[PDB]
């Protein structure tokens, strides 16, 4: 019934980071 | 009426350069041919700059005449019209390497017109047109630090191939175009079937080495028939006015570039610029406004560049190899086949995937033969993505270019027709921009395709690398801001999966880029996309 | 991390979702609005600084439908959405018309609203959703804006009003009406009806205005939570001394100028007064703002005309409040056309033709809510010579598309169906003269042209525009308004229909505080006006 | 309202009707013209005051055909008339060309003429009707205009001249000529002929000029009854003190500049003279009008060139009055094209190609007089580099379409018919250099390109442009004119044909009082010119 | 022939207040 | 395969001249 980011069927997030070795 | 002619071997082909007989009223004009594929390239540079001009107006018009292939145009009016997406892309292939070679300060209007008048369906006119623009600009006398060469590199049987034919490209794992001077690489545009960092770097080096024969022959043609270089100088350094601007602005601009938030920083920078100009104009009303803005821009540039070289935290507090915060979402729109919202810092792309039939496949009436396209990629950049107002009409050239770049980043993982017999259309809507938006489109597409159930081999991601270089000292930057792109030395984009590189794009604004620098950039680019792919996996790791 | 601010509420038999805070954070404000699977992403960007010499408010509304919203790939040759269709232009006007008068007088900063349809339920029309989106985004932005507004479609099934009927329900409806307004007043009405009465049409406007209050209340609650601080904006302070100097030179002359009845004469004199007054004040003081003088002079014109209306004095052309201008009706004016008519009301004139055709000739509309073939075509042309001007003769303007559709809705109620008359019919209205309402002259002209072509319409159809001057509780409703009375008045109120009912009703109100009583005086006074026009039309032609 | 003023008269075998006073009363003037059911509604709007800093006469002619005139609905996807077709652009030029020189020298108020075809008899061409309409409206307007003009089509059936032949009669005609002029002289000629002689072509011009005098007489009578008062307009008063100041600084330098034969070098110097002269005068007195200084400088240029021609001195390039520039003819210049040619006459150059096709390639023309398939296509491109300039490279402009059709009419007479050579033939002329006549070079280049492609044309074809400098009774006819000699002269007089006759004749005369004798001298001198060019063309290729 | 003078049918009214 | 005027299969030229009367 709704669109937008709150409707995400899947979700993942990361804070600012330096990549692995 | 005598043509000056120069012929030379370039790989397996004979290249012919002709000047002096045709279009004698242009600043310079060259008829370039490579085994029956011929492109007539002209340049006109205006003697006087527009009195209030503050930006260099360079325009490249690339046009394909259908009589080149013994064809009459298929359109309703039976005449060539507005350039296709292909003609726009080739016009950009000519513009990108030549643009940084005009001296800083030079703002006379320059127009390059390339017209394809004959075509061998095995020899692509794009390389021929690039050589023509290099030759015409070098002959013109217009201040230009060329000549440049141009080379397409293939990868057949694990060997590099120079300017492969259309038939030979069908067996190639690589389609790469590299342009540059005698000293350095300036431009790279490529798509690859997940090749390694060493394989991609070797292709750039190979193509730059092979194209030296083109540069040498243009140099010899210029010695014969080149018009004398224009008597042009940049505006002399005004040391007293620089110090007056610095006394009002330097300390304020140094503090302004410690503000991390883009909107807060730009607002503050604008206040500093507005107040400095207003103060100086009250002391002296005859001071040139454009000049004051140029001195102000030089301070910003020096503040940001020097902090990078000194190893201090970047504008947003990051270290040289830190990636911005990520937000990955899938299934964001209710009626679309596949949707994704990809956010990296202050850059955001709303990406959708749509499935269709053979009826939905695009028919491309192209010069080298009619072709149908089953994979469509459109990239939209509205003015609100950067908090501005503007004309929303027809794709700009830049949109076309970034739409193609994102497509080349996804192409390597797309399933063929025997494994997924459907037409796929990917649309990327850039909702926020602060660098690289085309790479955000690559990630968003990978997520939207999986959401739609498209059976790609491997998730795909990308990033843009930056550079600050003075002499031998340089720093390579991961995931650059808009400010780090404009005040930096390059935009270096790499896309690919966990196993290799699908697309590599370089836009270098300086001469003197090095094999080592490109190697460091490619290696650091790898860790960056592996970090992004890891976050993308947490959300979705298989098609729906 | 990204955090959405979400408010959901029931609206009739639907759930409306409003999301802000996570998408397009660089725009002044951005909202994702959804009504049962139908979603529109709406953004607003308002520029902080007004342009140096700006004297008109630059507001642009762009409405665009993406085909991926319906799970389709665009049918065009390029497989990409291009220039806005006739339908997208009309919906852009539906958003623009109610929001324009709510920006404060004197506000001249550039404002752009972009609405993109990203998802669609084929039973839920995106136009109402997009209007709620523009209202919510403008209210959250902090840009000086006297909203929020609501939006409601009203149907009429089983002699009962229906809120936001589905596409399937409209097949049974005798009415398709859209109304937008604030908490206090109606601002915009767009409608077509199957010849309903004055009371039935008014009840629909009142019903839809009451129903949309839940939308206004929910935007208000979202604004108190997530709204950005209201801009610190002030109108330019009233300069009483400069007003007196302009009034001393111009008011007495402008008073006599607005008693000149002939349009061409009366401007020509108004322009002489303005030129001579400004040139005299600049001879006294060269530093005076020329734009500001034009605004004071325009304030005088407005006051001269408005106060004469309220005092009960004769109008500009000498008419009384409920008098219609002179009529001239002609039939069979062009020799080779299927049907032609020349309709003249005062200084407004329309040359209207009718053309019969076949299936082949019917228009195929590739709309987002479902493909539809159109049998009845109505095109409206407004060339610059109609008002004694020179200008472009390019493609149709947004105002030409809007008025062609309004005049079409005024005629559709009397058109024979396909069993009775199996032909494609095209009506073209050429506005040869203009001084108010030209789209209502197109309605009358079409009715005569259709009968002349032998099209068996149910009955003759006609229309007029009503005006208003209102101060506090005092008001006068004007019949058949001139261009001046539209521009200096408070509304444009258009009613079209036969002897037995109303086919189309359109309102464009420039003030807050319009009343049910006022709209009813207008509707009754409009009925008498069209019965008079029909009587003259009957004398010329009464049957095919 | 008052009825319209109507004047009828016999014009050949047709009845012409002129109506004014009732339709479009807000335009400066408006006329409905009819010729046996073919009706065109023509309006004129001339702006009261000229734009403060204007220095060119802005005259626009818009010709548009409505499909309801033929009882048809438009065949396009949107079922509406769009951008003007080639046919509409060509007819707009037929109206513009004779009226332009009749506006007084120095008159720079904006004038717009809009002609709309509202009714069509498939046997009576709307172009002549629209020309009569524009003449009637301009004469009725009161805008400073030295008309009225007439308009006539001349055919040649059974070796007799036929006035305004029908489309059916034209099937038997060896000639299709249109001539327009005042009572005194011819102003414009546009024609195609089946290789007719100089005497036959000159007779057609005189015949058509004599026959159209009844149209001129009737417009004069209508102006007597219904004409608006003549505009109170004056040219700028001559300033002799300023004339002498500019001449003291420039005349001697400009005299030397117009002895420089190289075009690029001459312009370069003319520009330096004008820049230095204006800067020197604005330093003495900064209140001097820069536009006026430019006009005095142009007057000195004009007088220097013109008086040297009349005195019998060598032309700008050193040529005598009847000398043709150096020629260079080339065939098979492009490898993959069916037929190619490079034709060089002086500083005018045309790269021309020929392409053979099938019935699929033949253009379908949705013309108002009837749908039609074109098997011969001629396109003409004039890029900005041809004259050493930068500029837009979009779509064809009004002149590119005009010269493309002129060159087509120069080649049409020698083309093989579909019965003997059943192929679609496309000719593209690329103007690489320009300084007098390009489009006659396109004729030569096409003849060579067609032979190179193996197209069995009946004979080789060529052309030239003739010039004129006339003062009172003294005149000199110039052969193969420079761009300067065209702009500073009194006519452009183009003739194309084989060794045995004239295929095309075009006149654009800028003065009144051109003579039958002068036109005869021009035609005879033009004959020797093309025989000379054809002789050199024969040395290269003399058969397919 | 075209224009308003060639009208097949025609009618006209002077400025008026309609009867309610 | 080269393009241009040095490639012309046929070639003819003349100096500036007054034609035969
Ligand atoms: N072949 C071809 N068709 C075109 C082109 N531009 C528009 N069209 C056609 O024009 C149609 C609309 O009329 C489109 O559906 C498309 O097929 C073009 O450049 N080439
Ligand atoms: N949707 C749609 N548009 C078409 C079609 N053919 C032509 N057009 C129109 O013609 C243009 C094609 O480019 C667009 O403006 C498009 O709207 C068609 O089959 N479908
Ligand atoms: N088939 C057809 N295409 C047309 C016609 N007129 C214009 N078009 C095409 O449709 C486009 C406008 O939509 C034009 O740019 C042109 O390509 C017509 O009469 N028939
Ligand atoms: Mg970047
Ligand atoms: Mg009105
Ligand atoms: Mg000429």
């Amino acid at each position: 019934g709704a669109a937008g980011g709150h409707t995400a069927t899947h979700h993942a997030s990361a804070a600012p980071a330096r990549p692995q070795p | 009426l005598n043509p000056i002619v120069r012929k030379f071997q370039y790989g397996q082909h004979t290249v012919t350069l002709e000047t002096g007989m045709m279009a004698r009223q242009a600043t310079a004009a060259v008829m370039v041919s490579m085994d029956d594929t011929a492109v007539f390239v002209t340049v006109v540079g205006q003697k006087k700059a527009k009195p209030g001009q503050d930006f260099f107006p360079l325009t490249v018009n690339y046009q394909e005449r259908t009589y080149a292939a013994g064809r009459i145009p298929g359109s309703f009016f039976r005449r060539e019209g507005r350039p296709s997406e292909g003609e726009t892309l080739i016009a950009r292939l000519i513009d990108r390497p030549i643009r940084p070679l005009f001296p800083e300060g030079f703002v006379n209007e320059v127009q390059v017109i390339a017209t394809v008048v004959s075509v061998n369906p095995q020899v692509n006119p794009d390389i021929v047109a690039m050589i023509g623009a290099s030759a015409a600009l070098s002959l013109s006398g217009i201040p230009f630090n060329g000549p440049i060469g141009a080379a397409r590199v293939g990868y057949i049987n694990d060997q590099y191939v120079l300017n492969p034919t259309q038939d030979e490209l069908k067996e190639s794992k690589l389609d790469l175009v590299v342009a540059g001077t005698e000293a350095a690489v300036l431009m790279v545009e490529s798509e690859a079937e997940l090749l390694s960092e060493d394989q991609m770097l070797g292709a750039v080096v190979f193509g730059h080495e092979q194209q030296q024969v083109v540069i040498q022959n243009i140099n010899e043609l210029v010695k014969e028939a080149g018009k004398p270089r224009w008597d042009w100088q940049p505006e002399p350094v005004n040391e007293a006015l620089n110090a007056r601007v610095a006394a009002l602005a330097e300390a304020r601009l140094s503090d302004a570039y410690r503000i991390t938030d883009k909107q807060e920083r730009y607002a503050q920078v604008d206040v500093i610029k507005s107040e400095t100009i207003a103060t100086l104009l009250a002391e002296d009303e005859t001071l040139d406004e454009n000049e004051l803005g140029e001195i102000l821009h030089a301070i910003e540039k020096n503040v940001v560049r020097s902090r990078v070289l000194a190893g201090e935290p970047r504008i947003d507090g990051r270290e040289k190899d830190m990636i911005r915060g990520l937000d990955v979402r899938t299934g964001v729109l209710p009626r679309t086949h596949g949707s994704a919202l990809f956010t990296r810092g202050e850059t955001q792309a709303l990406v959708t995937a749509t499935l269709g039939t053979a009826r939905d496949a695009q028919v491309l009436d192209e010069l080298m033969g009619e072709r149908t396209d089953t994979f469509l990629f459109h990239y939209n950049f509205p003015p609100y993505s950067v908090g501005e107002t503007g004309m929303v009409g027809s794709p700009k050239r830049r949109e076309i270019g970034h739409g193609r770049l994102a497509k080349r980043g996804v192409l390597a993982v797309m399933p063929d027709m025997d494994k997924f017999p459907y037409t796929v259309r990917v649309v990327s809507e850039i909702t926020e921009s602060n660098g690289s938006s085309s790479m955000a489109s690559v990630c968003g597409a990978s997520l939207a395709l999986m959401d739609a159930g498209v059976p790609i081999k491997a998730a795909v991601a990308g990033i843009a690398m930056g550079l600050v270089k003075e002499g031998d000292n340089y720093v390579v930057l991961s995931d650059i801001l808009g400010d780090e792109d404009h005040l930096g030395d390059m935009d270096f984009k790499v896309a690919g999966s966990r196993d290799g590189i699908s697309a590599l794009q370089m836009d270098i604004k300086i001469e003197g880029i090095t094999k080592e620098i490109m190697q460091v950039a490619l290696n650091q680019a790898k860790g960056a996309r592996l970090h992004i792919l890891g976050v993308m996996e947490q959300a979705i790791n298989a098609p729906r």
